[PDB]
């Protein structure tokens, strides 16, 4: 389907077992916010946006609550057809042109995720990092799989290795995706 | 305040 | 949000024309309804209305969603002595809350 | 249907009071309202499902529990005169602006 | 078989064409990754997609039809005009524009000129190349617009060229966020 703009106002994802859930608002492919189900809070990707518009988490909670409900009426109706693991695909690219010493961000794109459960991490010189790293929620795809991005700020170095470790059930070994300046 | 689509229940 | 409605008590004769006012003050695009509280019971659903211009009806009672005057005025043909009850006007936002807000209610007494 | 208990509770200031509500509607949503003159119905608490406790509009002085699906209870820790009123319970299927089903109420007064 | 996972998905879509002058509302009920039921403001009702949604079909229509049809206005149209207009459809991020020569320079030698246009929003943009204020159309290519995921896009446009004495190539970028085009030169 085509149009100038698209808005998914309330994408629900309920995963059992684990009672794992996600609730987001998407507009033209980007992420507006997600409802942090634990804090019962609306998390906006863009700050200046929550200062002009808002959303009540309870709505998130109420619909997640329905996800739990339905994911059962179905898990049964489908005679329990368990879901099928897939293999995620990582791609690493910069945000801007890598100038030496000049600050920048490393972006790891991971498409074809299913189910939406996954560990993404960074590695500087085969050693890991856990800092200055941030990731998006699970964005939906036209084929009902998801994708997500992870970010690693850093400073361009003529002697630095990087990797995007991607762990997921449909992956026997944690896949790595190298990158160099 | 923006609204959201209701994920209807079933059965 | 608030649902402000017609005074407290009204009295009519049978066969008269019923009209109970209800105006609302909402932030989003809310669904509007009417419930009835017959003597000795708990309130109960009458009919809803989800969008401007939509009309809701039930048991001869009806009300039209008027986004322009933020009104949802209840109207009935000719009331019957058994119509005597408390009428509650209410709304629910489009946020999914599932939170139903109510008004003060209006006592209707149809004289025999 | 929906049923409440007790249907008449005379209590004393300070005392700890608890109302119980049951439903065979099988709805995942259940609410606790109170009816006062000039105020109509006002939401105190409600739940999205078992283990759910959402603060309504007038929560202060109250507490609730949804131990299962058919049961949602309200508890006044230290009852007070201002909490004298008719309490109504309700259940809803959680379908956007879910129509609400009400119990016959619990007339409670705090002397 | 504890490693037997499960999941359901609810995916709503509000398709906006020419403001709100035309909207199509789609509701997708998913199980794992199979779509079993769906609502289309164009079909006018709920319809079973697979065998799985054969049960819900009648119950969802009898119950939620009128409520779902309305969302085209209460959620879609409403949100667009109330929340989108002042945020999404107002965000304008000017892009950064640099020009790097692919290989080492060498007069009269086949080389490339890359123009990096990064961090912009929205996506609709236009980058042109010029050689001595005369537009280069041949030997101009580009990458697939990249969605950085942090509400910004980037793209690189190449210009195969031949560096000759006194030449001044120019990258021309036009964007909704620019009062006038950003122009960057590269001198031979």
């Amino acid at each position: 389907i085509e149009a100038d703009h698209v808005g998914s106002y309330g994408i629900v994802v309920y995963q059992s077992p684990g009672d794992i859930g996600q609730y987001t608002f998407e507009f033209d492919g980007d992420e507006l916010f997600y409802v942090d189900l634990d804090k019962k809070e609306t998390i906006w990707m863009l700050p200046e946006f929550a200062q002009l518009r808002s959303f009540d988490p309870q709505g998130g909670l109420q619909n997640i609550a329905t996800g739990k409900h339905n994911l059962g009426v179905l898990t049964k109706r489908s005679n329990s057809t368990p879901a099928t693991n897939e293999a995620p695909q990582a791609t690493v690219f910069p945000k801007s042109p890598v100038l030496l010493g000049q600050p920048n961000t490393l972006i790891c794109f991971v498409d074809n995720i299913f189910p939406p459960v996954i560990n993404i991490t960074w590695l500087r010189n085969s050693k890991s990092v856990a800092d200055g790293v941030y990731e998006t929620s699970f964005f939906v795809n036209r084929d009902y799989s998801f994708h997500k991005l992870s970010y690693l700020t850093f400073i361009p170095s003529d002697d630095d290795i990087y990797d995007c470790k991607v762990e997921h059930w449909g992956l026997e070994e944690p896949v790595l995706k190298h990158w160099e300046p | 305040r923006g609204g959201a689509s209701q994920y209807r229940p079933s059965q | 949000d608030s649902v402000t409605q017609t005074g407290g008590q009204v009295a009519l004769s049978e066969e008269d024309f019923l009209t109970i006012h209800c105006n609302y003050s909402a932030s989003g695009y809310p669904a509007l309804f009417w419930y009835v509280q017959y003597p000795g019971e708990g309130p109960q659903f009458l009919f809803r209305a989800s969008r401007d211009k939509e009309k809701g009806s039930s048991r001869g009672f009806e009300a039209t969603y008027n986004k322009e005057a933020t009104s949802f005025h209840l109207q009935k043909a000719s009331v019957q002595e058994s119509d005597s009850a408390v009428y509650y006007c209410a709304l629910s936002e489009n946020y999914g809350n599932e939170k139903i807000t109510f008004g003060a209610g209006t006592k209707l007494q149809v004289v025999p | 249907a929906v049923t409440q208990s007790p249907r008449n509770k005379v209590a004393v200031t300070g005392e700890k009071v608890t109302l119980s509500c049951n439903q065979t509607n099988n709805h995942n949503n259940m609410y606790w309202y109170r009816q006062d003159t000039g105020h109509g119905l006002r939401l105190i608490y409600y739940s999205y499902g078992a283990g759910s406790t959402e603060k309504g509009d007038i929560p202060d002085g109250y507490k609730a529990s949804r131990p299962s699906q058919e049961n949602f209870s309200l508890t006044l820790e230290s009852a007070t005169p201002s909490q004298t009123s008719v309490y109504f319970c309700a259940s809803g299927d959680a379908s956007g602006g879910n129509t609400l089903y009400f119990g016959a109420g619990t007339r409670l007064s705090v002397l | 078989d504890s490693e037997r996972h499960f999941v359901v998905q609810f995916q709503p879509f509000c398709y906006f064409t020419n403001g709100t002058q035309r909207i199509r509302y789609v509701t997708r009920y998913i199980y794992n990754r199979e779509e079993y039921l769906r609502f289309d403001s164009d079909v006018g009702e709920y319809r079973a997609v697979t065998e799985l949604g054969r049960p819900d079909a009648e119950y969802y229509n009898k119950q939620y039809l009128e409520r779902t049809r309305a969302e085209l206005d209460t959620v879609c149209r409403y949100n667009y005009e109330e929340t989108e207009v002042p945020t999404s459809l107002r965000r304008l991020e000017q892009p950064n524009v640099v020009i790097s020569l692919s290989r080492t320079e060498a007069l009269n030698h086949h080389n490339t000129l890359v123009c990096s246009v990064t961090d912009f929003y929205p996506a609709k943009i236009k980058v042109r190349w010029f050689r001595n204020g005369q537009e280069e159309t041949v030997g101009v290519s580009s990458t697939q617009l990249i969605r950085n995921g942090d509400w910004t896009f980037q793209v690189l446009v190449m210009l195969e060229m031949t560096p000759r004495r006194g030449e001044v190539y120019t990258c021309h970028v036009e964007h909704p966020s620019l009062k006038s085009p950003i122009t960057v030169e590269w001198r031979a």
